[PDB]
Order: C-alpha cells, then sequence, then structure tokens
C-alpha cells in the first residue's frame, strides 16, 4: 500500500506561465518514480523516468525533480498542446502505484460560442424518430446554457447535452445539445430554436429553422 | 516502429470470463516486460501485473490475484489478460504497457480496451448525418458531422475519411439517455467552398455490436 498522493486535482494556468505539480509517496522510493502524461482520448505517455531523466523527445519545458517521499513535476512555458491529466508513478516496490493524477487547466481570454442548428435526417425520420442538434463551436469560459423552444415554446425534458474537454489547440471548449422528439410530435411544430446564453455574448443567441425549409 | 495493438471493446456478464490480448509489432517481446494497468472513474490508474515473455514469470498486485492471470506467447509477440468471476467493480479500460529496460518505464503503451461488465445486452447504434446547410455555415466554413444514436455500452470511436481528416474535429462525449442507451454526436468543420469537390465520411465503429459503418455526409 506505498500511495502515491497528489494533493492537486486541478491546476490553473496559462499559456507561457509555470506550473509545478506534486506527488506524495507515503514510503521512500528514493529515485524510482516517473511521470506520464494523459492526453484526452489518448494513452499514457511516460514523460520523465528517475525522478529527474526526461524521454527521447519530451521537451525541456518539463523537468522533475524530488527523492525518497517528495516529487515535483514542473512544466515551464506550457503551451496549450500541455492540457492533460499528469500521473507519477512509483516502481521501487511491488505493487507499483499511481498517483490521483492532476488535471491542467488553461486560463485564456473571453470567446463567444459560434452557434449552429441540424435538423434531424430523413433517414432518422424514416425510423419514427426525431434529433435536433444545437452545435456551440469554440467558446470559453466553459459555462453556457442552451434552451430549445419549440414554436415559441420553451422545452423541458427532452433533451440532452454534453461538453467537450479543453482544446488543445486554442484551449475552446465545445458543446452539443439533441432535442429528440417523436416524428409524430416533430411534424406537429414549424419553428425549432435553441437559444445560447454565454459570457461572451451580451445577448441570448437563436438559432432557427423551419421545418420544410 | 513499435506499435501495441489490444483487442476491441468488450462487454461481458457478471461473473463471466474475458481474455484480453496485446499484439506488439515491430519488436520481439522475449526483450520486454508486459505490464497490464487499468483505469477506473474512482480508483484512477491501478497497476495489474507484469509478465516476463522470456520465461513466464508474473509478478502481481495481490488485490487481483487469481483473478487476473496474464499469459505470453512469444510466437505470435503477443500478451493475454485473462480475467475470471467479473464483477460489477470490474468495469474500466484495461491498457497493455511495453518497457525494454534501458529507459527502464512504461514507454510503449497500447490504446487500451475498454470492458463494460453489465448484465444489459449489447445495441448497436444507428448513425444519422449531421449535413452541411446555410444554418449550420459562418464566415467561409461549414460545420458537419455524424450522429451515433441509441447503443451500449461504451465506448463508439469515429473517425473522418478513415483519419485523414482530423483538424476541426469534435468528438463529444456520450449522453446516457432515459432508456439506459447512449448517443453522441461527432463535427468537423470544413470549407464551404469545398464541398462540392471534396467528401466527408465518418467512420463509425461499436465492437460489442459488430458494427462499423462509413456514412457519407452530404450537402443539403
Amino acid at each position: 500500500d506505498i500511495v502515491m498522493t497528489q494533493s492537486q486535482k486541478f491546476m490553473s494556468t496559462s499559456v507561457g506561465d509555470r506550473v509545478s505539480v506534486t506527488c506524495k509517496a507515503s514510503q521512500n522510493v528514493d529515485t524510482n518514480v516517473a511521470w506520464y502524461q494523459k492526453k484526452p482520448g489518448q494513452s499514457p505517455k511516460a514523460l520523465i523516468y528517475s525522478a529527474s531523466y526526461r524521454y527521447s523527445g519530451v521537451p525541456d519545458r518539463f523537468t522533475g525533480s524530488g527523492s525518497g517521499t517528495d516529487f515535483t513535476l514542473t512544466i515551464s512555458n506550457v503551451q496549450s498542446e500541455d492540457l492533460a491529466e499528469y500521473f507519477c508513478q512509483q516502481y521501487n516496490s511491488y505493487p507499483y502505484t499511481f498517483g490521483g493524477g492532476t488535471k491542467l487547466e488553461i486560463k485564456r481570454t473571453v470567446a463567444a460560442p459560434s452557434v449552429f442548428i441540424f435538423p434531424p435526417s430523413d433517414e432518422q425520420l424514416k425510423s419514427g424518430t426525431a434529433s435536433v442538434v444545437c452545435l456551440l463551436n469554440n467558446f470559453y469560459p466553459r459555462e453556457a446554457k442552451v434552451q430549445w423552444k419549440v414554436d415559441n415554446a420553451l422545452q423541458s425534458g427532452n433533451s440532452q447535452e454534453s461538453v467537450t474537454e479543453q482544446d488543445s489547440k486554442d484551449s475552446t471548449y465545445s458543446l452539443s445539445s439533441t432535442l429528440t422528439l417523436s416524428k409524430a410530435d416533430y411534424e406537429k411544430h414549424k419553428v425549432y430554436a435553441c437559444e445560447v446564453t454565454h459570457q461572451g455574448l451580451s445577448s441570448p443567441v437563436t438559432k432557427s429553422f423551419n421545418r420544410g425549409e | 516502429e513499435v506499435q501495441l495493438q489490444q483487442s476491441g471493446a468488450e462487454l461481458v456478464k457478471p461473473g463471466a470470463s474475458v481474455k484480453l490480448s496485446c499484439t506488439a509489432s515491430g519488436f520481439n517481446i522475449k526483450d520486454t516486460y508486459i505490464y497490464w494497468v487499468r483505469q477506473r472513474p474512482e480508483q484512477g490508474l491501478e497497476w495489474i501485473g507484469r509478465i516476463d515473455p522470456a520465461n513466464g514469470n508474473t509478478k502481481y498486485d495481490p488485490k487481483v490475484q487469481g483473478k487476473a492471470t496474464i499469459t505470453a506467447d512469444t510466437s505470435s509477440n503477443t500478451a493475454y489478460l485473462q480475467l475470471s468471476s467479473l464483477t460489477f467493480e470490474d468495469t474500466a479500460v484495461y491498457y497493455c504497457a511495453l518497457e525494454h529496460g534501458y529507459y527502464d518505464v512504461m514507454d510503449y503503451w497500447g490504446q487500451g480496451t475498454s470492458v463494460t461488465v453489465s448484465s444489459a445486452s449489447t445495441k448497436g447504434p444507428s448513425v444519422f448525418p449531421l449535413a452541411p446547410s446555410s444554418k449550420s455555415t459562418s464566415g467561409g466554413t461549414a460545420a458537419l458531422g455524424c450522429l451515433v444514436k441509441d447503443y451500449f455500452p461504451e465506448p463508439v470511436t469515429v473517425s473522418w475519411n478513415s483519419g485523414a481528416l482530423t483538424s476541426g474535429v469534435h468528438t463529444f462525449p456520450a449522453v446516457l439517455q432515459s432508456s439506459g442507451l447512449y448517443s453522441l454526436s461527432s463535427v468537423v468543420t470544413v470549407p464551404s467552398s469545398s464541398l462540392g469537390t471534396q467528401t466527408y465520411i465518418c467512420n463509425v465503429n461499436h465492437k460489442p455490436s459488430n458494427t462499423k459503418v462509413d456514412k457519407r455526409v452530404e450537402p443539403k
């Protein structure tokens, strides 16, 4: 039960700043500690070995330090591509154990979302179901509100939404919301709209279409 | 060079068994220690065990001893993770890792294999186009995508143009519908000027249901 404790679950930094991720070993592990970087949707990538030795191809901005029980991964000149979860690991004694991980968040300027709407496909309509998709592209900060309106009536309880992880190139977020009705209920109304509220907008943005072009 | 390819996503019943594979290419595994680790929502990254395919010696985490058995076949350059008496807590992404020893930590990782322990049956998704239109274009760019609706379990893999299209792609996290089925969307922004000359195909794989779909997303 050699526990690797990373007290910082999340850390906010800016492009160009320096961030230090700490790793706490419950027992002495000398310098037998490695550091991993877990990008979203990818496999873990080994950054540092022997507490302070970087891998072939790892940039010089990633520096590791520590001995015994206190270890530190330092990321200087933080780039937007550095968005990932960082895990420490001891390999001094079995069983090998990983830290809880530290998620790196990057703060950037406010960016308003680009709002797009997709009517249900003809393929889906023949199946008896109609899904309308509202897309919010490349906004910051992450907080945003989507409201569905059908014939100017606010919808409730018939939609699901999800937000992406922070983008590795521009540090923005994206959001997709789906309004799903039966085909019978879909053909009963005319105007479908998603109303978007975001810090980058001075007024709610409405994206709509009329059923039947 | 060295590439680790793991078996596809699985859906297993409670108390059943599953055998995951990790085939190495471009490197004889007799020079390696092969590791298996798992990732769970709460427990984080957990070391499972290690095998030396040169002699078959295995070192396990005593918490999973008996439930996990790692073997290797040097002829196929393939290592295996056999999981027995699967409980609901065994749902995780299982990674295989390869190390030589000169830099001396897991430097080559597989893509991972998602194993879902559940009594519910698999369901293959429908794949619908999110067609580019005047309502998804602005500033010379067009948004298009694919709606992967009503499947179980996670995960679903989405690529665009067989992997040739990666810029501007957003594959959103899946949402859990009331029925217990999942849905996700994958979108990409492209030049509106070339919608008539370029072809955009989303490639959707859902391994537990043997679903492999290539949906062409046409404008209008």
